[PDB]
């Protein structure tokens, strides 16, 4: 019958490995490089889009950066279309919260049951993994400014700066070298950007291939803002930290 | 429904599925568990090939499924979560039916209950997973350690240990524990918690974790310059 | 029908009538209104006799198979709560009944729960349910201390039941006598009415109002 | 080979290997004898025990008042049919107050076990069956088979070394065909049916198994000291 | 059950509840406590049909209970009441509704601040400076509209209760066998044992 | 027994020009029973503004279940919805609960932040828009409303006498209905400011 | 409105001996003033010594009896032909009613036979199984006709030894098999006399340790 | 539940020496508006068996349907299906009487009242009865609806016990039934004259008669009747 | 790959043979019935010395008159027991009584068979049953995962299987006493285990009609221990 046909998606290697999460872990390493920085006044998203065209309306194009909530936001490495499933989840799941307790959800919560959503494709179903790294930058008033990034296995981790996709060994040992604790958004900013031109397979870094993103306290008073950099604005900070 | 068997039996009367699960566990940083005469502590090892990491909100390797009984773990994180989920829901609700929280024996019987049913279930896989399980039964001030692992079967120990270079630090314990006399207190149960995971560990900075349970729900972590102490002075002891 | 039980110092005291009617008509005077659910528990009926039967025998075989995987003997506010749990998924669909979960256990002591078919749940240490309540309530109220003796505390419960039999047209036949211990309960006998009514009259100079 | 891994499978020259399988289970079982005259019908079934300490399997399992068989290879799959069979025979005389023809008993064993032998997933049932009874056409006796096939005779055997007993039914035909009124005679006819199957053992009192069923006789299992008298 | 009453003072938040339980003719208990702790600085007291307010309760105690252990944190006064009004809001257009109405209780430890909610058993929510259930509030509000204040001291509050009781005592035709009065502060819950 | 006059309460929405005004009063009640002065049925999302009278339980609902849907229709349009277009989701959500609807009477107020149009709309409790050009009514008191504002009412009125004519409606119809009063708030919504007034008015 | 619930009349009489038990019902059934049938047997051997009768709603009645039945048999089955107790019979048929508590079987069910120690026994049900073990008990129509009688006659209550004057109770001794069916056939007689829902025949069945046997008797056919 | 709306009236029947006989008349009353009058409301089963139906006319013929899907299903697989293995009256009343129980007991019952009436294989005699409530017995006469306070009564002089029934021959036997069909036309509202009547035999089988009359009427006396009381012309 | 359900060319279900093949590497269980009673011993067998061996548990009461010995993958012994318990507790419920020992272990071995593509494969343990009633007196049963079970005087199961069978055929004879049976069971789980025996790796317990299932104290078995190995010296 049909078990002929079984690809048998959620097993076990001999050495206690999972055969699908590792294959989907290698696709996610092609795609274009997102790095997350936290600061003490904020937090920076940086993201490569890959190889684009002069025909590709970048003002209209959104592939890296998401917004989940007012106060949360996440860059994709990965499949793409796999990330806008699990995106929209996780929008519903941030409304269920509030809805319940009258309180927007803490990042750690959201990012909990986003990775419980990916474990559970690889323990039972028969379906294939989501091919999706996501690194979340979000805020809430218990821990302050968080940075997490979850993979296929549904694993999840937290960071004060962290690359995914393609060359992250590289970027993470860049990362490693120029980080301070008492580092601020603005030093930070500079920090993704000189990361991303010197890891970056293209020939040279400009606004046209880029996606950015800052979450700041830089919004009038006790309060958070986030701001989904255009085009024009990615243009200026190149020039300003002197890339371009 | 997925409804594919994928844990069966081999000709040799082998189940290999549940067997790679326990590689998964082998692969696992390690947790040990050693109980004294009035508390049990649980011992983890942290990896230091990840650093820039941020420890404030990074999951912790042990868990409180109730006020007075926690839990650690070997093996796959994610799977980890599934089964500490499933023991608080039914520790909350245990104590909604029977107006007790659970013995220490019974939520360690309810998790390994889990694992076994996830290998003889259509279209799911075992949990790549093994546990160390400790505290005190309610109104009960002597200690419980009991281990868990993908099979389903589960145990009571004097001490043990789980994951990575397990057989090393099992080996320490073998001949460091003695059941006529075991740590009479805090202090002395800690210190042969960390001294056999030294055995292992690599640098004793923050690639040491260490739990204490007492009675009635007394449960602390220590901090790094509490257990640095400890890893100082078991070093200034073994100049000689 | 009269069933009441109270805690004291040497345990409990479970006291019922025996008599079963339907409307006017006097159906049984021999009617089992204590359910032995097992050695060291015991129940009352009340209300709707069949679900007290039922569901009470129901609880032995789940407090049994409480006892099999625990290995330990249940409490009398586990066994209680399994009852009333189960009363209250029915709610609505027209169950009926009043009944006292008696036990003595090393941890809780002697325990009483009212478990009604609405859902309640009481603790308490003493209770009286049925048509005949209020009176067996009056000779309980004025007469109950907790250092009572196990002799004295059994003829209470006996004088009890007797108040109400004699007043409440609903209640009589004979008095079922129970002592509930730590290590289970001791039956004390089955009494007719007829005879008690005259014997308690001669040595205790009660009933004056009746004619003997 | 390659047409044997499932029953959903023909092989090239039109074969169902993992019926054929399930056949071969019933050589491996003990044996076990049907007859029948036109007033009674009887079971003898040889037991196995699994060694000395142990206890000999049953063989014989009742039906219904007037109607029971006998059984070789898997145990378990003749308690699922015999429980099937049991729900059967009630339906009738509960419906229809009607007490089951053992023809159409047979007719609803062959279909049940067709069903286990097209569809994929399940497996085919890996016993054989004989059945006896006595409904208003007299005395009968079925073979069922688990490839579905029912064939109602005379006498028959099934399981290891049937063969034996089976030619010898065949000789004595004209014989125990005509064995009416006379229950023993036509047990003892049974009881060397059987005989003509062993090897090595003999028929011992714990080892025997019988079954009747006839015309004022109700559907009944004799073993211990009850089989003593023809031993 | 019957009478149950809340303030909020100060610097804590105080709940008075009535121990009669009655089964129609007799009154079966005199000491029964109307209340649950849900976390440590949340108390929630309860009225309504017989069966339902403890099932209830004891159920929303449980899902409090768990998402303390999951998170290692408890929730605000406003977050808890929020889900219980929820559940009650669901439980409306049930197949059979809990009849049950509640005060929420707690000390928000973040915004150093008691808070009182009331919720009926349609998912109605308040917040308010006292509050209650039934007709418990058409004898007792008139009392606390004269003379609440917001700087009331939990002794003050006290004395404003015993007032609130002593008129449901004189006007009121049922015998509710008094009330058992509890505390909710930044130090966490107590009962009053002399009222 | 009623569920739409339990809790009591009343809103008003006007149109001005350049310019919108929504009302309500601030009483929730246990039918007789006075509960809170404190209970506000305006509620809004972006610019567009949801008045809703009824049952309060409903009312919450409402309020929670569109916040939930505007938040969502933000994060996937990247704009905030308008009044039009939320009119025709209030609709549809109103709608799909036909046979067992809330017991409430929305009605939204706002300014199309493209065109700069003033807009006003009201609901029955289970869809049906009713969209004026000059006032919608809700609420226990309705019929005192629409006395009151067939009236006072006279068209293209600036902010400040919009406020002063529906704050007139609004006041009066109350102190006509048992169930509505102890406060009263009243918002005048231009195209990139928007003021909140509370009314001083008597309080049985 | 439909009414799925009738009422066939009908009288039943359970009384255990010492060593004996009898099952005892009019045969007559009937529906509001007119009478379906002169001789509708009412009380049914069951196998394994049982006898029993469900009287009421008789739709109800032969639908418990057919499915009890079924019980025995299947008990047979299950377990190795043990045969089943009449304790064991009794707590089987609480579970038949209580299965039906919100649309119950409108009976009152009575069974007769041996205990464990070979003394006589009878077991009595309500509608929805509540259930007891009893001496003596009457079911059906004339119920209320029949058990003060029984209370009076085999159980001597309100009877006194002479001379003693109250003080001294008449002695509760042995009936045999002759006596006991002497009363129920007193017993029906007066209740034929007395209630119009009972008459035409009067079938008794014994339970010893030998068997079941009947005995038939006439009665009053107006 | 529902109402009967088409419905046919009484059924009777008896037991005699060799065997049973059971009639019906041939009307379908709407309320009091008798609206169908060719209406055969007995349904032979075989050469055995006649079941004879009152009470809602569309659940009469789902009956009828059901019937003759019985024969057809008792032939399937079946050498001896006009033989040994034919449906017996037994057979068809149990299954009968099965749905009828089943029927009342989901609260959507067969409005109808049913008389089984035919001879066993061993020659004797089966009459049992059994209606919308699921209610069965048995009685040497059996009838339905009025037949049951009218017919019973005359059916009864000839067989009052079981001894009666050996002593009953088929001719005094027929002469009953048709006697109380007459009673049953002077007295019943919903009754018509036009009626069917059946004999199952042990040794002539059955004989199924269609088209009877009521006949040797008395209305003569009617012409002396005059006014309620007191009046003379 | 292949069915779960497949029959090999012999006629035998594959996933059922190889679950036998399980069994045989499970530590060793051994039961005696006697007229007096029915015995029940395990090897206990556990992996290291910090191992707190009273917490295996591979004897257990499923009811008062039923005791289970079980050897093969014992963390598929829970439901089977669960089941059991679940079977003896319903049928009293039902009827009133004990339940047939024989009934008992039919519904336990009715689990059996019930895998597929129910669950996904056979269990991995084999079990003793052990128990009296009135009817049969004290009986002893062996249940696997084929779903077949047969009764037995004696038996053992697990990796000592072969060699204690060959023992109990000669020791057994049908006058044996409780205390003779004891010492039997002791004997043998004594020459097949590994690890020398004592009371804490191996553990004795048995069903009588007056007393029921007990499982032995250590301090009990130590004493039947050294009755032995004294019997043992006398020749
Ligand atoms: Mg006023
Ligand atoms: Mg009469």
């Amino acid at each position: 019958g049909s078990r002929r046909y079984d690809s048998r998606t959620t097993i076990f290697s001999p050495e206690g490995r999972l055969y699908q999460v590792e294959y989907a872990l290698e696709s996610i390493s092609h795609a274009g490089t997102a790095i997350g920085i936290m600061a003490s006044d904020g937090i920076v998203l940086a993201a490569e889009r890959k190889v684009t065209s002069t025909l590709l309306e970048q003002d209209t194009s959104t592939e890296k950066l998401y917004k989940l909530n007012d106060k949360i936001a996440v860059a994709v490495a990965g499949l793409t279309a796999d990330a806008e499933i699990l995106i929209n989840t996780a929008r519903i799941h941030a409304q269920n919260y509030l809805k319940t307790y009258n309180e927007d959800i803490p990042v750690e919560i959201l990012v909990r049951r986003l990775s419980d959503i990916k474990q559970g494709y690889t323990q039972h179903g028969g379906l294939r993994p989501f091919g999706v790294s996501f690194i979340y930058a979000g805020y809430d008033d218990r821990y302050g400014y968080q940075l997490y990034t979850s993979n296929p296995s549904g694993n999840y981790t937290g960071w004060k700066a962290i690359s995914v996709g393609a060359n992250t060994s590289a970027a993470q040992t860049l990362l490693q070298m120029d980080y301070k604790d008492d580092m601020k958004v603005d030093d930070a900013i500079e920090l993704a950007l000189k990361t991303l031109s010197k890891t970056t397979d293209s020939s040279a870094l400009t606004y046209d291939r880029l996606e950015f993103a800052t979450i700041r306290k830089g919004a009038n008073d006790g309060e958070v803002y986030q701001k989904i950099f255009k085009p024009q604005e990615i243009k200026d900070i190149l020039v300003k930290t002197g890339i371009t | 429904g997925y409804d594919r068997a994928l844990s069966i039996f081999s000709p040799d009367g082998h189940i290999f599925q549940v067997e790679y699960a326990l590689e998964a566990v082998k692969r696992g940083t390690c947790a040990v568990g050693v109980k004294g005469k009035n508390c049990v502590v649980l011992g983890c090892e942290r990896r230091s090939t990840l650093k820039l990491q941020d420890t404030r909100i990074t999951p912790s390797k042990v868990s409180k499924i109730d006020s007075h009984v926690v839990l650690s773990f070997s093996g796959l994180n994610a799977d980890s979560r599934i089964l500490i989920e499933k023991a608080r829901v039914e520790a909350q609700s245990h104590r909604l039916t029977l107006e007790d929280p659970v013995t220490v024996e019974y939520l360690t019987r309810y998790v390994a209950g889990v694992q076994q049913r996830y290998t003889q279930s259509g279209g799911v896989r075992p949990f790549g997973v093994s546990t160390l399980i400790a505290g005190f039964d309610p109104r009960d001030d002597e200690p419980k350690l009991y281990q868990t692992e993908p099979s389903g079967i589960y145990s009571s120990w004097s001490a043990q240990t789980i994951g990575r270079n397990s057989k090393t630090v099992r080996e320490f314990l073998e001949k460091n524990y003695d059941r006529k006399e075991p740590p009479a207190t805090v202090e002395e149960c800690v210190k042969l918690t960390v001294r056999s995971l030294l055995e292992v560990v690599q640098t004793g900075a923050k690639n040491i974790e260490i739990t204490v349970v007492k009675p009635d729900s007394d449960i602390v972590a220590l901090s790094s310059e509490e257990i640095n102490q400890y890893v100082t002075q078991i070093e200034q002891e073994k100049q000689e | 029908t009269t069933t009441l039980a109270f805690r004291f110092q040497g345990g409990i005291i479970v006291a019922v009538d025996s008599r079963a009617t339907a409307g006017n008509w006097v159906a049984s005077q021999t009617v089992k209104k204590v359910i032995e659910i097992n050695p060291f528990l015991l129940g009352t009926m009340a209300g709707g006799a069949a679900d007290c039967q039922f569901w009470e025998t129901w609880l032995g075989s789940q407090c049994r198979l409480h006892e099999l995987r625990e290995k330990e003997r249940i409490s009398v506010a586990a066994a209680s709560k399994i009852l009333s749990n189960l009363v209250y998924q029915y709610k609505g669909a027209g169950l009926s009944m009043g009944t006292m979960i008696c036990g003595y256990t090393r941890k809780e002591g002697p325990t009483i729960y009212y478990v009604d078919s609405d859902g309640t749940r009481l603790k308490g240490d003493i209770f009286c349910v049925g048509s005949g309540q209020t009176f067996a309530y009056g000779v309980l109220d004025s007469n109950y201390k907790w250092d009572l003796s196990v002799e004295d505390a059994l003829y209470l419960g006996k004088r009890s039941i007797l108040a109400a039999a004699h007043r409440d047209a609903y209640s009589g036949g004979s008095v079922n006598l129970y002592h509930v211990t730590e290590d289970g309960w001791i039956y004390h006998g089955n009494h007719d009415v007829g005879e008690l009514f005259w014997k308690v009259k001669e040595e205790e100079g009660s009933f004056n109002n009746v004619i003997g | 080979n390659n047409y044997d891994g499932d029953t959903v499978t023909f092989s090239p020259t039109g074969r169902l290997f993992q019926v054929e399988y399930a056949l071969e289970a019933i050589k491996q079982g003990s044996v076990t004898v049907g007859l029948r005259s036109n007033t009674h019908a009887v079971l003898v079934a040889l037991k196995r025990n699994a060694d000395e300490l142990s206890s000999y399997q049953k063989k014989i399992i009742k039906c219904d008042e007037h109607m029971g068989l006998s059984l070789a290879g898997l145990a378990p799959d003749a308690r699922v049919l015999s429980n099937y069979l049991r729900q059967q025979c009630n339906y009738s005389s509960l419906v229809f107050n009607r007490k089951l023809a053992v023809e159409r008993a047979g007719h609803l064993l062959c279909d049940k076990a067709q069903k286990n032998t097209q569809s994929y997933g399940g497996r085919p049932y890996g016993v054989g069956l004989l059945i006896i009874g006595y409904d208003k056409s007299g005395a009968h006796l079925l073979e069922f088979q688990p490839s579905g096939n029912v064939t109602e005779l005379y006498g028959t055997a099934i399981g290891a070394r049937s063969q034996g007993a089976k030619t010898y039914l065949e000789r004595t035909l004209d014989t125990f065909i005509k064995i009416d009124g006379n229950p023993d005679e036509l047990i003892k006819a049974g009881v060397e049916a059987i005989s003509q199957s062993l090897r090595d053992e003999s028929l011992t009192v714990d080892n025997l198994s019988i079954a009747i069923v006839g015309k004022d006789t109700p559907f009944t299992i004799y073993d211990g000291e009850a089989v003593a008298k023809y031993i | 059950m019957d009478i149950i009453l809340g303030i909020r003072v100060q610097d804590s938040v105080i709940l008075a509840s009535s121990k009669a339980v009655t089964r129609g003719i007799s009154v079966l208990k005199d000491s029964d406590d109307k209340t649950r702790q849900l976390s440590p600085h949340t108390l929630m007291s309860f009225a309504g049909e017989a069966g339902d307010t403890v099932q209830f309760a004891e159920y929303i105690q449980a899902n409090i209970q768990l998402y303390s252990i999951r998170e290692d944190y408890e929730l605000s006064p406003q977050a808890v009441s929020s889900f219980v009004r929820q559940e009650l809001a669901k439980s409306i257009r049930s197949r059979r509704p809990y009849q049950v109405n509640v005060l929420i209780g707690g000390y928000d430890k973040k915004k150093n601040k008691p808070e009182l909610y009331q919720i009926d058993y349609l998912g109605t929510k308040v917040e308010l400076p006292y509050g209650a259930h039934g007709y418990s509030g058409f004898y007792t509000f008139s009392l606390l509209d004269h003379h609440y204040r917001p700087d009331m001291t939990t002794e003050e509050g006290l004395d404003l209760l015993k007032l609130c009781v002593q008129e449901l005592e004189k006007r009121m035709p049922m015998d509710f066998k008094g009330v058992i009065v509890k505390i909710v502060d930044k130090d966490g819950i107590r009962q009053v044992d002399d009222f | 027994s009623d569920p739409s006059s339990i809790n009591g309460g009343i809103v008003v929405a006007m149109t001005g020009k350049d310019c919108v005004a929504i009302a309500c009063d601030l009483r929730l009640g246990s039918q007789s029973l006075g509960v809170s002065n404190k209970f506000e049925k305006i509620f809004h999302y972006g610019h567009v503004f949801l008045g809703i009278t009824g049952l309060a339980t409903d009312v919450t609902t409402l309020n929670e279940m569109f916040r939930y849907k505007t938040n969502l229709y933000k994060l996937k349009e990247e704009r905030a919805i308008e009044p039009e277009t939320f009119t025709q989701l209030v609709s549809s959500s109103l709608y799909e609960r036909r046979f067992g609807p809330y017991f409430v009477g929305p009605v939204v107020a706002g300014i199309n932040s493209k065109s700069g149009k003033p807009f006003i709309a009201g609901f029955d409790l289970i869809g049906c828009i009713d969209e004026a050009k000059d006032f919608i009514v809700s609420g226990t008191a309705s019929d005192q409303l629409f006395g009151m504002c067939e009236s006072l009412y006279e068209p293209n009125l600036e902010p400040e006498d919009l406020f002063e004519t529906i704050s007139q409606a609004l006041l009066n119809a109350a102190d006509r209905d048992a169930l509505s009063g102890w406060g009263a708030v009243v918002y005048i919504i231009k195209k990139d400011e928007v003021v909140k007034r509370y009314l001083k008015m008597r309080q049985d | 409105q439909f009414n799925p619930y009738g009422d066939n009349g009908g009288t039943i009489l359970g009384i255990a001996g010492e060593d004996f038990a009898v099952l005892a019902g009019d045969t007559r059934n009937i529906t509001d003033y007119s009478i379906n049938s002169r001789y509708e047997p009412k009380v049914f051997d069951c196998g394994d010594n049982i006898v029993m009768s469900a009287n009421g709603f008789a739709a109800d009645g032969d639908a418990l009896v057919k499915r009890f039945k079924n019980s025995v048999k299947w008990y047979h089955f299950d377990h190795n032909d043990k045969k089943l107790s009449i304790n064991s019979a009794a707590r089987n048929i609480q579970h038949l009613l209580y299965g039906k508590r919100f649309f119950p079987y409108y009976v009152h069910t009575i069974i007769a036979g041996l205990d464990e120690d070979g003394k006589g026994a009878v077991y009595s049900f309500d509608p929805v199984g509540s259930y007891e073990r009893e001496q003596c008990r009457a079911g059906g129509a004339a119920a209320s006709l029949i058990m003060p009688f029984l209370d009076n006659q085999v159980n001597f209550k309100n009877q006194y030894e002479p001379g003693t004057n109250g003080k001294v109770k008449k002695p509760l001794k042995y009936l045999s098999v002759e006596e006991v069916i002497k009363l129920v056939r007193d017993s029906f007689t007066s209740a034929t006399e007395r209630h119009i829902q009972v008459g035409d025949g009067l079938e008794i069945l014994i339970v010893t340790k030998d068997g079941v046997r009947k005995e038939f008797y006439e009665l009053k056919r107006d | 539940t529902q109402q009967p709306i088409v419905t046919g009236t009484s059924v009777i029947s008896m037991k005699y020496d060799n065997g049973v006989i059971i009639a019906a008349d041939n009307l379908g009353s709407y309320g009091s508006l008798l609206r169908f009058n060719g209406v055969e409301r007995l349904i032979p089963v075989g050469d055995n068996t006649v079941v004879g139906i009152s009470g809602d006319i569309s659940d009469m013929q789902h009956i009828e349907r059901l019937l003759k899907d019985l024969v057809t299903e008792n032939a399937y697989d079946n050498p001896l299906a006009d033989a040994e293995e034919a449906l017996e009256p037994s057979y068809i009343f149990e299954y009968l009487a099965t749905v009828m129980y089943q029927r009342r007991s989901k609260m959507n019952p067969l409005w109808n009242a049913i008389i089984v009436a035919g001879v066993q294989s061993n020659g004797d005699q089966f009459l049992r009865y059994v209606n919308l409530l699921g209610v069965t017995y048995s009685s040497p006469t059996l009838a339905t609806g009025f037949g049951a306070h009218m017919a019973n009564p005359l059916l009864r002089k000839v067989v009052d016990r079981e001894s009666d029934i050996p002593k009953t021959t088929v001719q005094v036997a027929e002469e009953a039934i048709v006697n109380a069909m007459r009673v049953l036309y002077y007295r019943d509202a919903r009754s018509s004259r036009n009626f069917s009547l059946a004999i199952i035999d042990k040794n002539t089988g059955l004989t199924f008669k269609k088209n009877l009359q009521v006949e040797n009427m008395k209305w003569d006396f009617a012409k002396d009747i005059k006014g309620y009381g007191t009046q003379k012309i | 790959d292949r069915g779960v359900s497949t029959f090999s060319p012999e006629g035998r279900l594959f996933q059922v043979e190889y679950s036998l093949e399980a069994i045989k590497l499970g530590s060793t269980a051994i039961g005696i019935a006697t007229k007096e009673g029915v015995v029940l011993g395990v090897e206990k067998r556990a992996t290291s010395p910090l191992l707190e061996s009273d917490s295996i548990e591979k004897i257990v009461e499923i009811d008062r008159h039923i005791g289970c010995a079980m050897s093969g993958l014992t963390a598929d012994a829970r439901s089977m027991i669960e089941h059991a318990r679940t079977a003896a507790v319903t049928h009293n419920l039902y009827y009133d009584e004990d339940i047939n020992v024989e009934s008992l272990t039919q519904s336990v071995c009715d689990l059996a068979l019930r895998f597929g593509e129910l669950m996904s494969r056979p269990f991995g343990v084999a079990l003793l049953i052990a128990g009296h009633d009135a009817d049969d007196g004290y009986q002893l049963f062996h249940a696997e995962p084929s779903g077949t079970f047969y009764r037995y005087n004696a038996k053992a199961i697990g990796s000592g299987s072969e060699g204690a069978q060959a023992e109990l055929l000669n020791e057994w004879h049908s006058s044996l006493t409780l205390k003779e049976a004891e010492l039997l069971v002791l004997k043998i789980l004594k020459q097949v285990m590994e690890e020398k025996l004592d009371e804490n790796n191996a553990q004795l317990s048995c069903i009588t009609k007056q007393d029921g299932f007990k499982i032995y104290d250590n301090e009990k078995t130590a004493e039947l221990i050294k009755e032995l190995k004294e019997k043992e010296a006398a020749e």
